[PDB]
């Protein structure tokens, strides 16, 4: 609209004075030092990426080790002829093996 | 008896599949905490040190 | 936003002023005065791991 236009005219007219009325020169390592924290919170959230990705491995060791726990009672159920709990143990393995691919994908994005 | 054991591996298929969406809940959940964080700290961070260091 | 980078200006060239009144020789060493408790804090902590790694 024209009066909007019009608006940020009169108050840019006043910002401009204002950015005027600083030194340039002092201004510029202002702008370095502020420069300075800005690499300050990059290396903040970098760094809580690789705490992230260090999760995920956690996740995909908890998930691999249980699924050698159930195969361990597949094991046991197998040598005590009850083959129905065999295959119980092994349907909790399988979704534990495809999840365990699925976070190797993550942690190969990661 | 041949429905009870009908009945107890229905039961524990039950809870099997309910176990199973709640591990794929926290870790889809995870997912998309991180991707909102990935998404602010990479494009705010880019921005930033670009506009400040062009003014000055 | 364009009033914090002025803002965060204005006060950056006070304290700019502060950072050149003091001489760097003095400032140079109260740092390694600072330094030297920094290692102080450090095994502090380091030997209380010791303590937590004999518990």
């Amino acid at each position: 609209g024209l009066f909007d236009r019009l608006g940020r005219v009169v108050r840019a007219n006043l910002n401009d004075l204002v950015s005027k009325a600083e030194d340039p020169e002092k201004v510029l390592e202002q702008a370095v030092i502020d420069m300075q924290e800005d690499l300050v919170q990059l290396r903040q959230a970098v760094a809580r990426t690789i705490a992230e990705e260090k999760r995920t491995e956690q996740r995909l060791n908890q998930d691999t080790q249980e699924a050698k726990k159930w195969e361990d009672r597949a094991k046991l159920a197998l040598t005590n002829g009850e083959e129905n709990l065999a295959r119980e143990a092994l349907a909790r393995k399988k979704s534990l093996t495809d999840t365990a691919a699925a976070y190797q994908t993550q942690l190969a994005q990661q | 008896r041949t429905m009870s054991e009908n009945l107890r591996r229905n039961l524990a298929a039950l809870e099997a599949k309910i176990s199973e969406a709640k591990t794929k809940k926290n870790m889809l959940q995870a997912r998309a905490k991180a991707a909102k964080a990935n998404a602010e700290l990479q494009q705010t961070l880019a921005a930033a040190a670009a506009a400040a260091a062009a003014a000055a």
